[PDB]
RNA sequence: AGCCAGGAUGUUGGCUUAGAAGCAGCCAUCAUUUAAAGAAAGCGUAAUAGCUCACUGGUCGAGUCGGCCUGCGCGGAAGAU
């Protein structure tokens, strides 16, 4: 909703500078300030949205008249994204079998495992323009932990056996730590999340990557800032490890007589140092 | 031959394969694929042992062309490749150091002679002597 | 002089009416009128057109040196035209043209849409390039030039109006 | 347009005409190089 | 004085070569062709590509140019019922 903000020409300049292969589908209508239309180009529905309202409306209509042209020369190159994406739509597209909008994604979501196009929205966030629309790609055009290769213990030493775990309950507990924030509460916090697996409350959780021993306290989810205890961690949530001994970046926390996971890859560098100096005496003792 | 487009001749010794920074813009005038101009030159690299700089100019094309013209290193890195020192002028007419004959010169004239169609044997004898006196050199036969 | 070695040959299809001091050029499309002053001796001769310096006014070999550049200007001013093109380098700047009327996406609070006077045929390709069409020298630079008043060259982005052919100069920040 | 009582032709091409009386030096890409009395 | 107009081309011009590559600066300060070109004036710039001065080589086809001396003129020149 500003000034100098194409849509075509932004997703057409992936394929200059980032080199990519994007195929925008949910296009624009208005001279953005008149703005009331995404053009969602699977459906070839435009939603209508809030007056100035913080969200009532989801109004879906026909394509409107003053871009009945342009929603056909790019529903043309929508329909192409699929004979290219598996073998078999190719025969299809010539053909002419009716390419649907269930039958299309069902080719493009295989188009995310490699990640070859990227998938394009406009709209305003602030506007309350697009982000009632934006939400339903989420659970077709993202992945998912039970639909991703999940957990993949190796070993240790021994030999390179890498070894696709189960994404649903019935395997060794799993997690990883990271965003290990802080607090005058408790101490140590985590921002953790759990792949697969659950457990309960209460437990030997070790970091089996440098040999320490750890306890399992009280844990607790946020709304992002406020405290609600979570008890019985399913596999998925997203919690805070508490009362972890040590810690460090990204090793495991997993039971043992388990598989065991070991990764530090990318260890930065922080490059500007500037020297901190105390104020009174008393100060560089804390 | 040609005109107000482009005509610089620069280049030095060819045993660096890299465009060297200062070469680089004589290079980056007119569009190169900067490997076509490194690839064009080393089937007749292998007949040399490197050390000097080499000449090349530069010239250029319409669509996205270009050429080039190969002559022999010159006789003013020739002066000091005998010499042993490559840089001798400190004092012009205060330093008398090194004697090379005309003998040595027509001889790196002729591959001139067998070259290129200005700098004659003659002409540039003084002109070898000439850049004798500027390094502080002597000359007797 | 060379404004003395200089005359100028009016071609058929623009008709002077010489009232001695007052000229008024009947040309293609337009009246391309100069009331010149009284220090020119104005004569079409045969076909080129001769002029010269009154008595008196003997500086009058600048104030008729004016003139002979002057009507050669007209005489192919109101048959071919100038093409005064304009580049809008602003961001969110765009440029449209209706009737008579030019807009200006000008960065403020409200918009500015000024009428713009006869002798001019307007046109817009795109929202950053701007034809301007007239028959007088004068007025394809005036109202050419007022546009580029209301935001000058700025010369540490290249933000601005601009002429096509004008070359700015940009500089460099330096400090932060 | 500073002001100074001394004109001097400074910029490699400084044009000078005489605008209203008062002489202002006209150059090209240097807007510093410009005075105006005298 | 302008439009075409080559900026004929030996060379990297060293030093100290990291670039001080005609364009940072000290000593030389020759010129292969001299109907047009200096081992050189700034900008582009770490260096150069871009743009010129150099001779205007070909067109206009007549006057034109930089200083010395004086007659006068302008700026310099802003004050308080």
């Amino acid at each position: 909703d500003r000034m100098g903000a194409n849509f075509l020409k932004v997703v057409n300049q992936i394929k200059t500078r980032l080199g990519a292969n994007p195929v925008p589908l949910q296009l624009a209508i208005g001279a953005e300030e008149h703005f009331t239309g995404v053009v969602d180009l699977v459906k070839m529905k435009a939603i209508n949205w809030n007056d100035a309202d913080q969200g009532v409306t989801f109004e879906y209509e026909d394509i409107p008249a003053d871009m009945v042209e342009l929603a056909n020369e790019w529903h043309q190159n929508l329909i192409e994204s699929a004979a290219e994406a598996s073998e078999e739509l190719m025969e299809k597209y010539l053909g002419g079998e009716e390419l649907t909008e269930a039958e299309i994604k069902g080719a493009l979501r295989q188009r995310v495992l490699n990640n070859e196009i990227i998938l394009v929205t406009c709209g305003s966030a602030f506007k309350n323009k697009g982000v009632q629309a934006m939400l339903d790609a989420v659970i077709d055009y993202l992945p998912s932990p039970v639909d991703v290769p999940a957990i993949n213990g190796i070993l240790d030493d021994g030999k390179d056996t890498p070894a696709e775990r189960h994404a649903s309950d019935d395997e060794p507990f799993s997690a990883l730590a990271f965003k290990i924030a802080t607090d005058p509460f408790v101490g140590n916090l985590t921002f953790f999340r759990v792949y697969s697996g659950v457990v309960n409350s209460g437990d030997t959780v070790l970091n089996s990557v440098k040999a320490a021993r750890e306890r399992f306290g009280r844990i607790v989810q946020m709304h992002a800032n406020k405290r609600e205890e979570i008890k019985e961690v399913r596999a998925g949530d997203i919690a805070a490890a508490i009362g972890l001994k040590d810690v460090t970046t990204g090793d495991t926390l997993c039971d043992p007589d388990a598989p065991i996971i070991l990764e530090r890859m990318e260890f930065p560098e922080p490059v500007i140092s500037i020297a901190v100096e105390p104020k009174t005496k008393a100060d560089q003792e804390k | 031959a040609k005109k107000v487009q482009a005509y610089v001749k620069l280049q030095v010794a060819a045993g660096m394969a890299n465009p060297s920074p200062p070469v680089g813009p004589a290079l980056g005038q007119q569009g190169v694929n900067i490997m076509e101009f490194c690839k064009a030159f080393n089937a007749k690299t292998d007949s040399i042992e490197k050390g000097l700089p080499i000449p090349v100019v530069i010239t250029v094309y319409a669509d996205r062309s270009f050429t080039f013209v190969t002559k022999t290193p010159p006789a003013a890195v020739l002066l000091k490749k005998a010499a042993g020192i490559k840089s001798g002028s400190g004092k012009p007419n205060k330093d008398k150091v090194g004697k090379i004959s005309r003998a040595q010169l027509q001889e790196i004239a002729q591959t001139k002679a067998a070259d290129m169609t200005g700098a004659d044997i003659e002409a540039m004898t003084r002109s070898i002597e000439g850049t004798a006196r500027s390094m502080g050199l002597v000359v007797e036969d | 002089s060379r404004v003395a070695k200089a005359p100028v040959v009016v071609p058929a299809g623009v008709d002077v009416k010489i009232n001695g001091q007052v000229i008024t050029i009947k040309g293609k499309n337009g009246e391309l009128t100069r009331t010149l002053n009284d220090a020119v001796e104005v004569k079409h001769a045969d076909n080129t057109l001769t002029f010269g310096p009154r008595d008196g006014y003997a500086d009058g070999w600048a104030q008729a040196g004016t003139a002979r550049a002057l009507l050669n200007s007209m005489v192919i001013g109101v048959t071919e035209g100038f093409t005064k093109k304009l580049q809008l380098v602003g961001v969110g700047y765009r440029a449209a043209v209706k009737g008579n009327v030019i807009n200006l996406s000008l960065g403020f609070s409200h918009p500015v849409d000024h009428q713009l006077p006869a002798g001019i045929t307007a046109e817009c390709p795109t929202q950053t390039e701007i034809v301007l069409k007239g028959a007088d020298k004068q007025v394809i630079g005036q109202v050419a030039a007022d546009l580029r008043a209301y935001r000058r060259p700025e010369p540490y982005k290249g933000k601005g109006v601009r002429y096509a052919d004008e070359v700015v100069r940009t500089k460099e920040a330096k400090k932060k | 347009m500073k002001v100074r009582a001394s004109v001097k032709k400074l910029c490699r091409n400084c044009k000078i005409v005489k605008r209203d009386g008062v002489i202002r030096v006209i150059c090209s890409a240097e807007p510093k190089h410009k005075q105006r009395q005298g």
